[PDB]
Formats: structure tokens, C-alpha cells, sequence
């Protein structure tokens, strides 16, 4: 088989959403921040035994530009919506990320995983619990990552693609 | 003018001279922010524009640079230290060839500034506009169509000279 998925990374500035995708895509990572206006991959994939298509929109973390943002949501088919883990701020934006992919849906229910990046760090703010915590209230799965060293990366991709594949059953 | 002075960029594409864009800095309304973008063209302070990048062009938007300490898009430093407040908000964002102040969020003024190709206005009341391109919006539009969609260029096009004229 082949499908094809529209994901969109969002999230605050800074967070690590081009380091992620540019490690999913090109295999590697740079310690230098090359501030997001936007980007867009294609890459091709098996999950779970099925072969697709992944397109990626890399967004920048900028706050204001609701119509274009808006935009996105509406042709995004998943979210990945990713904090840092030493910025704590960054978690605190996670719900109006959500709340906002929420609306512009007008559901409920928008496959959606909870990322937690920049692992490899020694300055955590952000404990595993209060991520997990969140992520179950949402009813969402949570993924520690680093694009640094890539713990989870693929991971992260792959789950918000199991969770389109378990909205579209219903 | 009699009050605002005037300063120049010297604009190069991978080191060829484009031309030159001269600008009037609004002293007179926003002195502050017209004097750290003044000292920083004529480098009197001992560090300043000459050589830096527009690293950022998004056609029909603006023409943004300035990052003479990190070279990346993402340093910035005014003649005050790192950062200075947001001086006023009396002018706004009106069309082609406002200069006004890049930031990253309130009271964060550094030296990366932008050059409107188009009206801006939803910046107006977050970014310092200070000053306007008096000679050389041709010189502008040619830069403008280096730019692409997310802002990267497909030449470098740099400050290759800068002062104060008269
Ligand atoms: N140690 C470490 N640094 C990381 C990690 N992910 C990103 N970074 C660093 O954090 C900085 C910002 O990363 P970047 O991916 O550009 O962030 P962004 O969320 O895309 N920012 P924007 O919203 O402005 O586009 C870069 O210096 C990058 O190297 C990580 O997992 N570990
Ligand atoms: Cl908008
Ligand atoms: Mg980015």
C-alpha cells in the first residue's frame, strides 16, 4: 500500500521543531539556530509494515499571523506540538497550541503527540511527570526526544502518523 | 534635512556593487533609536554594520539584516549594550522604504533593522520605526527579488560600505 500524511510541527521558539525535522529528513544536526520563517519536506516511509508519504511543514514558533497559522491547521492532518524540557515557558504555550489546532478544526479529536525535546540537556525545568500528565489529559501520547543525539525522533514522527491512522477508523 | 541626518549602505551581491540606498533617520521624533542606527553605519564605536548581511528578503514584505556579531540572523548589538527599549511608536509602518527596528518581542532593540517593500502595519506599535530610504528604492526592489519565499537568498547580498553623508 501507499498513503500519504500532512503533518505540521508547532510549537515556541527555539523548541528544536527544525532540528527534529532536520534530522528525520537529512540525518543529521547543527548546533546553530537558523530561525524558521516556514519549510516544507516530503520523505517516504514504512510504518507498522505500511509504506507513505510524510509532508512535513516546519512552522516557525512566531506568535502573531493567525490567518496564515490558521491555515496550516486546517490542511494539517496531525500536529506535533513540542516544548523544550529546560524551558518551562515553552511548556506553558503547549495548551494554546492545542486549544487553537482545537478550533480551527471545530474537534475535539485532532491527532496530536505531546514532544518534550532537548533531553540530552542537564538543565531540565520541565519533569516527565508534568508532561505525561498533560499529555493524558488530553488523551494524547507524550515523546522525550533530542535531536541531538536523535533519541525519539523517529518515534515521535511515526506515533503522530498511528494516531491519524486511529482517527481515520473511527 | 536640517535636523535628521542622513546615512548610506553601499549594497553588494556576492561582493559586486548593486548601488547605493541612502536613508533620513528620524532623530528629530526618535532620537534614541536613530542614533544607535547612525553610530552603527559609521562604525564610530569601533563595531557597526560595514560587511554584515540582508539575511533575510521575503518579496513584497521587506529586507531585513544587520547581524554584525553572530553573522547568523540571530545576534544583534546596539551603542546602549545588548538591547534597548522600545523608544516610541509615533511612526508607523506606512509603506516601501520605512527602516524600522527587528526584534524579538517588547523592549529587545538590538542592530538588526528592516526595509519595508510594502505597507506593514500589523508591526505598527511593536516595531521602532525611525527613519525612511530617501535615495535608492531601485535599489531596494533589485535586492527584494534576491529574496524568496521563507527569506533566503540566492546570492549573499551584504553592507559593503556604509556612512554618514554630510
Ligand atoms: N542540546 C540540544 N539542542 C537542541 C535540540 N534541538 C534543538 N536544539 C538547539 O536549539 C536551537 C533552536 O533549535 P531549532 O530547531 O532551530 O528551534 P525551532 O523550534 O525550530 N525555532 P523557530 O520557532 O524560531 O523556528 C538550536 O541551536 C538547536 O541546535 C536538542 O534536542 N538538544
Ligand atoms: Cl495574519
Ligand atoms: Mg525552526
Amino acid at each position: 500500500s501507499m498513503t500519504e500524511y500532512k503533518l505540521v510541527v508547532v510549537g515556541a521558539n527555539g523548541v528544536g521543531k527544525s532540528a527534529l525535522t532536520i534530522q528525520l529528513i537529512q540525518n543529521h544536526f547543527v548546533d546553530e539556530y537558523d530561525p524558521t520563517i516556514e519549510d516544507s519536506y516530503r520523505k517516504q516511509v514504512v510504518i507498522d509494515g505500511e509504506t507513505c508519504l510524510l509532508d512535513i511543514l516546519d512552522t516557525a514558533g512566531q506568535e502573531e499571523y493567525s490567518a496564515m497559522r490558521d491555515q496550516y491547521m486546517r490542511t494539517g492532518e496531525g500536529f506535533l506540538c513540542v516544548f523544550a524540557i529546560n524551558n518551562t515557558k515553552s511548556f506553558e504555550d503547549i495548551h494554546h497550541y492545542r486549544e487553537q489546532i482545537k478550533r480551527v478544526k471545530d474537534s475535539e479529536d485532532v491527532p496530536m503527540v505531546l514532544v518534550g525535546n532537548k533531553c540530552d540537556l542537564p538543565s531540565r525545568t520541565v519533569d516527565t511527570k508534568q508532561a505525561q500528565d498533560l499529555a493524558r489529559s488530553y488523551g494524547i501520547p507524550f515523546i522525550e526526544t533530542s535531536a541531538k543525539t536523535r533519541q525519539g525522533v523517529d518515534d515521535a514522527f511515526y506515533t503522530l502518523v498511528r494516531e491519524i491512522r486511529k482517527h481515520k477508523e473511527k | 534635512s536640517m535636523v535628521n541626518p542622513t546615512v548610506f549602505f553601499d549594497i553588494a551581491v556576492d561582493g559586486e556593487p548593486l548601488g547605493r540606498v541612502s536613508f533620513e533617520l528620524f532623530a528629530d521624533k526618535v532620537p534614541k533609536t536613530a542614533e544607535n542606527f547612525r553610530a552603527l553605519s559609521t562604525g564610530e564605536k569601533g563595531f557597526g554594520y560595514k560587511g554584515s548581511c540582508f539575511h533575510r528578503i521575503i518579496p513584497g514584505f521587506m529586507c531585513q539584516g544587520g547581524d554584525f556579531t553572530r553573522h547568523n540572523g540571530t545576534g544583534g548589538k546596539s551603542i546602549y549594550g545588548e538591547k534597548f527599549e522600545d523608544e516610541n511608536f509615533i511612526l508607523k509602518h506606512t509603506g516601501p522604504g520605512i527602516l524600522s527596528m527587528a526584534n524579538a518581542g517588547p523592549n529587545t532593540n538590538g542592530s538588526q533593522f528592516f526595509i519595508c517593500t510594502a505597507k506593514t502595519e500589523w508591526l505598527d506599535g511593536k516595531h521602532v520605526v525611525f527613519g525612511k530610504v530617501k535615495e535608492g528604492m531601485n535599489i531596494v526592489e533589485a535586492m527584494e527579488r534576491f529574496g524568496s519565499r521563507n527569506g533566503k537568498t540566492s546570492k549573499k547580498i551584504t553592507i559593503a560600505d556604509c556612512g554618514q553623508l554630510e
